[PDB]
């Protein structure tokens, strides 16, 4: 978004499963964020990001969703087990 | 000590029928020590502060101050205030001036 | 017989602090529009019984990490001090005429706070230990000054004795004569108790219940009951203290009938406080008073020490 | 309304009031309405010291 | 409470002072994006309110655009008066939650209480309208649901005329009651290109004093046709944030009037029967009417491919959505801009060093909600 | 005077007495976290029937679960329950954790609050007005009262 | 595939799980998805926490009563296997001990008969082989001896004191500390024992209902290791860290002890029987069908105790 | 000043009166369109009205709907086991609309939170008890409301 000139475009790219595109937090400021979203919702990887890491998941949970495929139901579950009294 | 003695036994009192009452289950986890919800990284060590005592020394030293301002009220009916009333006002300007001190050298 | 005068002093100031939790839903309730506790009555009356029936009957554990001894100990204390703080006090007769009672005041009130050091220490948390830290700071923080402005319109009485303070105040009030200073005593009464804006001790929000958490049922009806009694035990003093009343020996109870409507009236003030400010922060709680109440307590107090010279009227 | 936390606020009062009351005339019910001595100081003591054996 | 019931703040504090915070989203991360791609685009809607729960209107109406431009489709008139309608009054609905909540993080308890007897009462309207009493899933791609009672528009008058004593009063127990005001006066200032630079929106922007606005910026309704003054803040504390929030409710507060007083008779859902269906007395009597009616809700509508960012001024900041039609009648994939999410990045930046309650004030001051952050 | 009669009597006593004023903690992890503060608003007011919304579990009894529940925040929640002293109860809350409700097939949900934690009366909605939500709670003292 | 939502043919009807047992078994029962009817005598509220190990439908409360004979026909009426546990240790009054270990299992039984109950299944202390001391050892010979003269067919578990963290044994001689020391009638190899504990038991009477062999055979569940008694309590205040003080102690005082302690309305920590319950030795008798027979292997309690008593320790 | 501004704010406040509603004993305000309970409901002749178009299944967000028609021995078109879960119905009101004989309807009850998962889950056979319990109150509220749609 440019503000004085009020409006708006959108540059966009593409990326192999494999290959690391750069990360680009330092050329709009605000991105962050998104490094971690994107890798965490995806395989895609950022260079020069100060921190990729899981947001928006459980812990271990392992396959990045929104990959198109992957079923929405998922792999696993969580259930609480009084044998060993633990989730 | 009487009213000491039969509050003290009161409160003891509402301990034991605290406990010895519910009589149901305890066990662990249940008590584990709270940490709203997810288990704490580590027991309780050292919550360091010079913010602490560079204050609270200064407490410690009023409170002493004011130890010496307790007599007054009796001191004020002596026979002879003008030998007196200075230091009333004298230890007052000190500890003013105590604060004073701490005031401004942050 | 001495016994069932104590007996006599100590379960209607229970029976007191129960019905003040009551009125303190009912009343800060009205405040929010919103009706207080009244299903259960008729009128909510029947309530804080059932309360401390729900909490007493209610499992009281022994946490795993916690000591145990100092545990059960700090409760003790506080519901201890919170009640032996009354005995001194003019109703208009003292249970117990001391010579110095008003000091003793101060004694008790500040071997109070000590117990919130144990409550927060061996309850091992955390936010217990956070909590009561910040909780001792904002205490002794408002001792001092509390126990210099006491001094400053104690000089005028005359003496540290309770009961003279009646005599003092066979007329005017002392408030007439030294206000700010009372506004002061109001305020350091509504930290000491820690109450309204000065919230810290319970954190609430702040800190989810402070010092406290830890304690289950029984303790928990313990610091929460030995609150209550510091404060309604504060108002009463301040009454006493600032706010005079005809005295006729020959029907004390009229006094009593008096005063307990000037200490009640105060009660409620705090109440009315609590439904009306935003709490402090740890940082301008102490700015407050050692930037700013605390000079203008110095000099009072030297105001206080040089009018009964300069007026010649030394009590 | 609001005269409905009077219920509520009344016992409060009565409460308290019990102590103010159940003390002075406890005074009085022991001292045979003499109501009371206090003893601040040796001196009145020493009144009460030549008292009682008086009696 | 502080938390919001789904935050974990681990933060490396100090004696009493934070180092510095460490936001964990995800507690709350139900998973809505995925779940939209299955679900045609009729279906999806009620997903967003499920997002900014308490701003649940603007929401669907960010949709509703989201899909009238892929969908190249204008809703009649009468229908966008009340999409600004009570896009406003969801305007108020935040702002109260706001300001309110963000009291009682400090603890002022009262103001709390003295609101949501009015916030319940806008509460009536959605439940009069559209049968809810909130996620009222009432806007629809091809303009509004069911058109509203005839018992209404005289019953938010009576209510708008006597609302503003009521945020009046709630102003006199704050802006001056200057214990709040030391709270909140000096934190957490954000410089004004910084937030431009971290995609800071709506209120946090304008506390740093930039001017823009996308209701008088970039106009999407009858914001052509209502006039209403934007609040500036200044010195980017968190008081001027709530300045903003008041003022903000006043302005809409005056957007009611003008709404009121120009409400045109026509209809309401588009005529456009491949998109929007056909009336109930209509459709059980002529065969199209049926048969439209029979595909919009088994297979629904398909949409040209194409994609597009549509964005509108939601209370808490732009809110915006970012959908590709397939050509299908399930939408391929939908990432929702959430307002929040930025702002609750950009805070550990504002909030180094600063003591630990006041971390929990200017938590609110981004006004945040974790449901639209976790989407 | 048979031991049974005043057996009777103390069961009215605690079970009233546990009913009369139980005091919810709640994960308003949702939006039914708004719902719920319309309980407490002046307009149904939950605190005239004694019912006081207190933190920290170990002050509190009953449990309220509004709002959706995810994979991460469970563990969490499981702690909470067993932080609570007996006579623990909770509160599932809405279509949302009844048993995932709107968001029953995704990966981060975890279907029903009940594959967590024994919960006690169910409430459905979406957002359950809080008014049903009244009449859940006093069913709640309904079934107290026959503990 | 086994699992939460899975089916099985199981119809298991569980008295008394209230207790120690079988919130263990009905979770093995749960992670399969097979339905259970688990009956309350009590109250539902102590029963809550059994509802999660269900999947919906699966778990089914239903009242009862073990001296009704209907009653008991209630919960066994569509059951395809029934499976005794009834117990206390202490003797209630209302409940006198005899029928407890007699009656209950009686009805059981021929209901179990005249139901065509495919599989009935009960349990009995290894010590149950009749001796003088201890009148539990003996009714539940009883109750053994009578279901296997009623439902010959059945197996019948014989587990010399399973080892849970909860167990009301191992936290009890943990809990022994509380009075001071611990009483041993004269230490060392006065008496010797084994214990099977929850999970490897759980495990096992599953797996026997999984097993077609397990018929009629009385299987007998035995901890590896046989640990002197002295030594075992010596490991027990070696995982408590609490002081450990042996109390030796004439034999008949010990029971002064019980008769003293018997008195209290509530559940007593001790008793006369359970007095009895502690210098008898377990029998070392393999021969029975058992454990490994099932072909579980039990898992040592040396690496296990450390969980199940953390919560005494200071 | 403005302390004890706020301060006789709310003791302004403490004299107005209260907002509450004598719940049970009274009860909130409502609307002729507000959803809740689900209920089958009958023709006047006493016939039922669901004909298993089953599109009730295919729209409903939440999928809580299953289905399974099968013919009338007269040959009519019927559900046999038409069944919906409250555990997972969002009470959006989509079924709402979409039946075309305006069969399903959601109706005006708003109270019926219950002890056991397995009672949400509702058969055919509750809904249709549903509907003959409110059946004057439900057609009271499309009476009022149709034309609205
Ligand atoms: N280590 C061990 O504990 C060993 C145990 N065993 C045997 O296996 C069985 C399982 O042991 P465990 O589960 O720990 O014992 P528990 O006491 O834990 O289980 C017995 C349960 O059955 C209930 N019950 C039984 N009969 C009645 C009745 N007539 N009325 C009301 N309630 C009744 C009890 O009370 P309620 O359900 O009413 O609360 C209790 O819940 C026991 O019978 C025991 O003899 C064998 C070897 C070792
Ligand atoms: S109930 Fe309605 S609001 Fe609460 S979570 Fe489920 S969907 Fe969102
Ligand atoms: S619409 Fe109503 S009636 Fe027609 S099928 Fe779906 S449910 Fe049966
Ligand atoms: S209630 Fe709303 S969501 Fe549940 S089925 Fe009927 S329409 Fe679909």
């Amino acid at each position: 978004l440019s503000l004085r000139f009020n409006s708006r475009i959108r540059v966009k790219t593409y990326t192999d499963e494999l290959t690391p595109i750069e990360s680009s937090v330092t050329v709009y400021k605000a991105a962050n964020w998104y490094e971690r979203e994107i890798w965490d919702m995806f395989g895609v990887f950022f260079a020069n990001h100060p921190d990729l890491r899981r947001i928006l998941t459980d812990y271990g949970f392992e396959g990045h969703p929104f990959r198109k495929d992957f079923p929405l139901s998922g792999y696993v579950e969580l259930r609480y087990d009084d044998e060993v009294k633990r989730v | 000590m009487l009213t000491l003695l039969t509050n003290v036994t009161l409160a003891s009192l509402l301990v034991l029928i605290a406990f010895w009452l519910p009589q149901l289950n305890a066990y662990s986890e249940k008590t584990s020590p709270y940490e709203c919800g997810f288990d704490p990284m580590g027991s309780a060590r050292l919550p360091f502060s010079m913010k602490f005592f560079l204050v609270a020394i200064t407490f410690l030293l009023f409170d002493l101050e004011i130890a010496l301002l307790l007599p007054l009220p009796w001191a004020s009916q002596t026979n002879n205030l003008k030998t007196m009333l200075t230091m009333a006002l004298f230890l007052l300007i000190l500890l003013a001036a105590s604060l004073a001190y701490e005031w401004t050298q942050k | 017989m001495f016994m069932i005068n104590i007996l006599s002093l100590i379960i209607p100031i229970l029976l007191a602090v129960a019905f003040l939790t009551l009125v303190e839903r009912k009343v800060l309730g009205y405040m929010q529009l919103r009706k207080g506790p009244n299903v259960v009555g008729p009128y909510g009356l029947l309530q804080p019984i059932a309360d401390a029936l729900k909490l007493f009957t209610k499992e009281p554990l022994r946490p795993a990490t916690s000591s145990i001894s100092m545990f059960i100990i700090a409760p003790i204390l506080a519901l201890s001090l919170a009640l032996t703080m009354w005995v001194p006090l003019p109703m208009p007769y003292p249970l117990i005429n001391m010579n110095l009672g008003v000091l003793f005041m101060l004694a008790m009130s500040s071997l109070a706070v000590y117990s919130i050091l144990w409550s927060g220490w061996a309850s091992n948390s955390k936010y217990a230990l956070i909590g009561a830290l910040r909780a001792v700071a904002q205490t002794i923080s408002y001792e001092v000054t509390l126990a210099i402005i006491l001094l400053s319109v104690l000089l005028m009485n005359g003496s540290y004795t309770l009961s003279t303070l009646i005599t003092t105040q066979e007329h005017i009030w002392m408030i007439f004569t030294s206000w700010p200073l009372a506004m002061m005593w109001f305020i350091s009464t509504l930290a000491e108790t820690n109450r309204a804006p000065f919230d810290l001790t319970e954190g609430e929000s702040e800190l989810v219940s402070g010092f406290n958490v830890e304690y289950a049922a029984g303790p928990f009806a313990m610091f929460f009951m030995a609150e209550y009694a510091n404060i309604i035990m504060m108002n009463a003093f301040t009454a006493i203290l600032f706010l005079g009343a005809s005295h006729d020996p020959h029907t004390p109870e009229l006094y009593t009938i008096n005063f307990v409507l000037k200490t009640l009236a105060l009660t409620i003030t705090f109440l009315w406080i609590r439904a009306s400010y935003p709490r402090f922060r740890y940082d301008q709680l102490m700015h407050l008073l050692w930037k700013s109440f605390l000079p203008l307590t110095l000099a009072l107090c030297m105001w206080h020490i040089s009018l009964p010279i300069m007026t010649a009227s030394i009590p | 309304m609001w005269f409905e936390i009077l219920p509520g606020i009344a016992v409060m009062a009565a409460c308290l009031f019990i102590p103010g009351m159940a003390t002075a005339h406890i005074h009085k019910f022991t001292n045979g309405g003499k109501e009371k001595r206090v003893a601040h100081f040796s001196y009145q003591w020493n009144l009460m010291e030549r008292d009682r054996r008086i009696s | 409470p502080a938390a919001h019931g789904v935050l974990r703040l681990v933060m490396e504090l100090s004696g009493e002072m934070v180092r510095k915070c460490d936001p964990h989203i995800g507690l709350l991360h139900r998973g809505t994006e995925k779940l939209i791609e299955y679900k045609t685009y009729l279906q999806a809607l009620p997903y967003f309110d499920r997002l900014d729960y308490v701003s649940m209107m603007c929401n669907e109406q960010a949709y509703s655009l989201a899909v009238e431009k892929l969908l190249n489709i204008q809703p009649p008139p009468r229908a966008q008066w009340i999409r600004v309608l009570f896009g406003e009054i969801t305007r108020l609905l935040n702002h109260i939650m706001a300001v309110t909540t963000h009291a009682l993080d400090i603890g002022a308890m009262t103001p709390f209480f003295w609101m949501f007897e009015e916030r319940e009462k806008m509460f009536e309207f959605y439940e009069r309208v559209s049968g809810a009493r909130m996620h009222a899933a009432y806007i629809r791609p091809g303009g509004v649901h069911q058109d509203l009672p005839l018992g209404l528009l005289d019953d938010i008058y009576e209510f708008s005329k006597n609302f503003s004593f009521r945020i009046d009063e709630l102003e006199e127990m704050l802006t001056n009651n200057r214990i709040w005001r030391n709270r909140t006066v000096d934190i957490g200032v954000v410089t004004a290109e910084d937030a431009l630079n971290y995609g800071f929106s709506g209120v946090m922007l304008r506390g740093s004093g930039i001017q823009w606005d996308l209701r008088k910026t970039q106009p999407y309704d009858v914001y052509d046709q209502v006039e209403f003054d934007v609040p500036i803040g200044s010195r980017g504390d968190c008081y001027d944030r709530y300045l903003c929030r008041v003022e903000e409710m006043r302005q809409s507060l005056r957007i009611i009037s003008q709404c009121l007083n120009k409400m045109p008779p026509g209809e309401i859902k588009v005529d456009d029967a491949k998109v929007s269906p056909p009336k109930r007395a209509e459709m059980k009597t002529s065969m199209e009417s049926l048969i439209h009616h029979f595909k919009l809700y088994t297979e629904g509508y398909q949409v040209p491919p194409g994609a597009t960012y549509t964005a509108i001024e939601a209370p808490k900041g732009e809110f915006g959505v970012y959908l590709v039609s397939d050509g299908s009648s399930r939408p391929y994939r939908c990432k929702i801009k959430a307002p929040g999410f930025a702002h609750l990045a950009g805070l550990d930046k504002m909030s180094k060093g600063h003591m630990l309650a006041d971390v929990v004030a200017i938590i609110g001051t981004q006004d945040i909600v974790f449901g639209e952050v976790d989407r | 005077s048979r031991g049974e009669y005043v057996v009777a009597k103390l069961d009215d006593l605690v079970n009233w007495a546990r009913r009369s004023s139980l005091w919810p903690m709640t994960f308003g992890l949702a939006c039914c976290a708004v719902e719920m503060m319309h309980m407490a608003a002046p307009r149904y007011d939950m605190d005239r029937f004694g019912v006081v919304f207190r933190a920290s579990p170990r002050q509190s009894d009953v449990m309220i679960v509004a709002g959706t529940l995810t994979n991460k925040m469970a563990p969490a929640l499981r702690k909470v329950y067993d932080q609570m002293p007996e006579p623990r109860y909770v509160v599932s809350m809405g279509s949302c954790a009844n048993g995932g409700g709107y968001y029953h097939y995704s990966y981060s949900v975890v279907r029903g609050c009940d594959r967590i934690v024994p919960v006690d009366i169910y409430v459905p909605g979406c957002p359950p007005t809080a008014e049903a939500l009244l009449y859940g709670i006093l069913q709640l003292q309904r079934k107290i009262k026959r503990e | 595939k086994g699992g939460r939502s899975s089916v099985s043919g199981i119809v298991a009807t569980v008295f008394g799980a209230t207790g120690f047992l079988g919130r263990y078994v009905v979770n093995h029962l749960g992670r399969m998805g097979s339905q259970v009817i688990v009956p309350y005598r009590c109250e539902p509220y102590d029963t809550m926490h059994l509802r999660p190990m269900g999947d919906l439908g699966q778990i089914i409360f239903m009242e009862w009563n073990g001296k009704d004979k209907d009653s008991i026909r209630k919960v066994v009426e569509h059951s395809n296997v029934v499976i005794n546990l009834v117990g206390r240790e202490w003797e209630t009054k209302n409940f006198d001990f005899e029928d407890v270990f007699v009656k209950i299992p009686h009805a059981i039984a021929q209901v179990s008969k005249e139901a065509g109950v495919e599989k009935l299944i009960h349990i009995s202390h290894l010590n149950a082989d009749i001796k003088s001391p201890s009148r539990y050892l003996r009714s539940k010979a009883v109750g053994e001896k009578e279901v296997r003269a009623a439902f010959p067919e059945a197996t019948i578990i014989k587990p010399s004191d399973i080892f849970g963290r909860e167990d009301r044994f191992l936290n009890y001689f943990a809990s022994m500390r509380w009075f001071g020391g611990v009483p041993l009638i004269s230490l060392g190899k006065e008496t010797v024992k084994q214990p099977v504990y929850i999970v490897d038991v759980s495990k096992g009477i599953i797996n026997a209902i999984k097993d077609p062999d397990a018929k009629g055979k009385t299987f007998a569940f035995v901890g590896p290791n046989r640990y002197l008694l002295f030594d075992l309590v010596q490991y027990i205040f070696a995982v408590a860290y609490r002081p450990f003080l042996p109390y030796p102690l004439p034999h008949f005082a010990y029971r002064w002890v019980g008769r003293l302690f018997e008195v209290s309305p509530f559940e007593p920590w001790t008793t006369r029987d359970k007095v009895e319950r502690v210098h008898m030795s377990d029998m070392t008798l393999p021969h029975l069908p058992g454990l490994e027979d099932l072909g579980i292997q039990a898992t040592p309690l040396e690496l296990k105790a450390i969980e199940v008593l953390r919560r005494h320790r200071t | 000043t403005e302390l004890v501004r706020g301060l006789g704010m709310t003791l302004s406040y403490l004299f107005r009166e209260p907002a509450t509603i004598n719940y049970p004993f009274e009860k909130g305000p409502l609307s002729p369109r507000f959803r809740g309970e689900h209920a089958l409901r009958r023709y006047p002749s006493g016939e039922e009205r669901c004909i298993a178009c089953k599109l009730c299944e295919a729209v409903c967000p939440a999928q809580a709907i299953t289905i399974e028609a099968e013919p009338r021995a007269d040959g009519s078109r019927r559900t046999t086991r038409y069944d919906i879960d409250m555990t997972k119905c969002i009470y959006c009101g989509f079924c709402q609309e979409a039946c075309p004989v305006d069969a399903i309807v959601e109706g005006p009850n708003f109270e019926f939170s219950t002890e056991t998962h397995e009672e949400l889950l509702y058969n055919k056979e509750k809904l249709l008890n549903n509907g003959d319990k409110w059946e004057a109150e439900i057609a009271a509220n499309i009476q009022a409301d149709y034309l609205y749609r």
